[PDB]
């Protein structure tokens, strides 16, 4: 699973544009 | 939803000037990233933007300060609290600022990161930012699509011509939907360059994605409008009404206004409004932004008396987004209108208290751009989670533009009539 | 990674026009989204993009057939498929499109989803685009960050001018990192804005966020660059060279080459190269682009013959992005350079085997934007997970372009040593 789902890329267009990307491992 | 990281740096903005990048990381690896738009870094009524003054660097304008406010203070200020407190996020950060006017860390530090956790906290919510904001507002569920004021013909200081008002926009009010609008305002500033083209003048942008051109006088920047208007096969007035921003203080000599473009007749406060008059019955210009000088306030008194029933009077300068001026504003009765500039304040929980403010008087708060942007979109979903009613965020032209467009386009269509376009009616006297 | 749904929308690009956007979905809530930037719908050597032809709509330039084929037979088709197979994705789309140019779908459409698609793979293997295209290169964690050619003055079908020239770019080659080479980039921009004003000459900007001032000849385009550089801080040669792209066929008639920026002289293709020749001698020019007509292939062999061993010599419309053509020149010792316009391809796979191509035969890949751009920064991760090893993304203004340089930041913030600055030795002949 994505630790950060969206329903549609507007949600975070840079996350969807790969301007920002997740860092792994996730911190929990 | 726990901060775990914060990063700040420095990117470049759409004029090629350097500015603050932030993005909020929180437990379950959540992420929100936005920037800072150009702003003052000096000025009295204002927050203040931090720049380096290393003459070796960008001219002077390096933001590695504001950065490394960022990445330091601010962070280690903010790791481990909760993103979803965005009052208390905000509060954080300008309580450690310990200025009035953000001067310490620079309000680039500070809206930066007030905005990517504003993003950041939307994200562990699993909704949008613009639904995020209206839930921040206390308003959940309340959205519209902003009506925009598009730059379309620039002059005094933002051009090289005999043009004295420094823009003229259209606003597409005629449309039923945002996606409408935009077709519109793209149709109508391609056939201004077509209409320029025939004229032998220069079709070349500025800063903000309009046109510039060699116009010898206001009456023929009008009447270049008029006529792209009605070659994209609109009526002015119905379909597409006019604004404008005159940046009056420009004119300001010794207590009088003087308007070179136009014999240089030097006006008095009250002869200048009877002239921005005289060009509202003539042309549907129904707001006026700026339309006299900003300590002007008993000449303000009497514009607002004389066209603010029918005409939309927008404080920019006349405000800068500071609360204390648009209070003493409201009981003047001074403007009927804010230009919203998330910088000159600083964070998202000020400019939501600075909208709330006008909105409570009557006034219309219209979500403002600035000179200096980047491909960032925050103020789409600003404008469309606080229902604003109104943007002012550039020609049809630009990416620094046109991101925002296609950010109301996307949002748009998420939400259809849950978002609606209300037309001229947003408009302040319409 | 199961693809699960693909949204397909008409955006606005930078110069106002439509074009397409596509999101893709992966089971477990992965999300790519990426656009085309503006393409030819006409021609015979290229792939196409579909416009629709609607006068009513966007002067004919809406991408409404486009955007429904990425939302019905596209999405139909790749629903359930893996989005890691990059190569088998574009197969069924190029496979469905069945025409050897995308003219049934529309370049922009495929193009769209290709690249959506692999932004949504790269999230589904948690790591950015630039280190999965690496990987779908065949060349996992071989990076470089790109020496970019930036757009500085525009001449030819470019301006109104009296230069030939369609463009002249700086390279900042002494820089250390690309963070370097784009703040040397901003500063020689103000620097030449300061100039230009100095002269009285227009700084309005192009589609390409460059100025096209009315300069009277080629040599006084090169001298306010020179004089921009010195202003800067920098030396010509040592820190900057140039590149200029001469779009020849501009120029060209009745089998000669006449420049109306050297008084309307005329010249032979063996003439016009011992032109450029000796403008080589006197600046560092050391990248020049289209410096003959794309039918000029005996006059491109020559010129390659007495260039070739010290000077990049780029072929944009002279191979259109087309490895057929491609492959041709590098059999008859045609140029050493190509332009990668991945729109004119119109997928990520045949993007790569077009730079592999050209990587094999020892030219160099330029990874180029167009004039019509968006605020998608896709073209800066291929330029790094390809190590192409050069970019020509535009002027230092227009996030358009700008968006491009903040991608290349961030990257290389992320990567540090794994992703070197080779400056100069990037260029062919250097
Ligand atoms: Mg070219």
């Amino acid at each position: 699973q994505s630790p950060m789902p969206l329903t549609v890329a507007a949600a975070s267009p840079e996350l969807a544009s790969g301007k920002v990307w997740i860092r792994y491992p996730i911190v929990r | 939803s726990k901060i775990v990281k914060i990063i700040g740096r420095e990117i470049i903005d759409s004029r090629g000037n350097p500015t603050v990048e932030a993005e909020v990381h929180l437990e379950g690896g959540f992420v929100g990233m936005a920037a800072a738009p150009s702003g003052a870094s000096t000025g009295s009524r204002e927050a203040l933007e931090l720049r380096d003054g290393d003459k070796s660097r960008f001219l002077g304008k390096g933001v590695t300060k504001a950065v490394a406010a960022v990445n330091g203070p601010i962070a280690q200020a903010l790791i481990g609290k909760d993103a979803k407190d965005q009052a208390g996020i905000d509060k954080i950060m300008i309580d450690l600022d310990g200025t009035e006017n953000k001067s310490k860390f620079g309000a680039n530090a500070i809206l930066a990161v007030s905005l990517a956790n504003a993003k950041a906290a939307a994200a562990a919510k699993g909704m949008p930012l613009y639904e995020h904001i209206a839930e921040l507002n206390g308003t959940p569920g309340k959205y519209s699509m902003p009506v925009p004021m598009m730059n379309i013909i620039n002059g005094g200081e933002h051009a090289d011509n005999n043009v004295d008002i420094q823009e003229f926009m259209i606003q597409p009010v005629g449309a039923k939907t945002v996606k409408e609008a935009i077709r519109m305002g793209s149709e109508v500033f391609h056939h201004l360059a077509k209409v320029l083209k025939a004229k032998g003048m220069n079709t070349a942008v500025g800063d903000e994605g309009g046109y510039a051109p060699n116009l010898g006088s206001n009456a023929e920047a009008l009447a270049v409008i008029a006529e792209a208007v009605k070659a994209a096969g609109y009526e002015l007035g119905k379909d597409i009404t006019l604004a404008m921003d005159c940046a009056a203080s420009e004119f300001y000599k010794d207590g009088k206004y003087v308007l070179a473009g136009e014999g240089n007749k030097a006006f008095t406060s009250e002869e200048f409004t009877h002239f921005l008059e005289e060009l509202t019955k003539q042309y549907p210009i129904v707001s006026i932004e700026d339309g006299l000088d900003e300590s002007d306030w008993d000449g303000f008194a009497y514009q607002t008396k004389v066209l603010g029933d029918k005409i939309q009077l927008v404080g920019d300068d006349l405000f800068v987004t500071n609360t204390k001026i648009l209070k003493e504003g409201i009981e003047k009765g001074i403007a009927n209108s804010i230009l919203i500039k998330f910088n000159q304040i600083g964070s998202l929980t000020e400019t939501l208290a600075a909208i709330k403010m006008a909105k409570d008087a009557g006034y219309t708060a219209v979500i403002s751009h600035r000179s200096g942007e980047t491909e960032d979109a925050t103020i789409a979903d600003l404008a469309v989670g606080t229902a604003a009613g109104q943007i002012k965020t550039g020609s049809m032209s630009r990416s620094d533009r046109v991101a925002k467009y296609n950010q109301l386009i996307r949002i748009e269509e998420a939400l259809g009539e849950k978002a609606p376009y209300n037309g001229r009616k947003e408009i302040k006297g319409q």
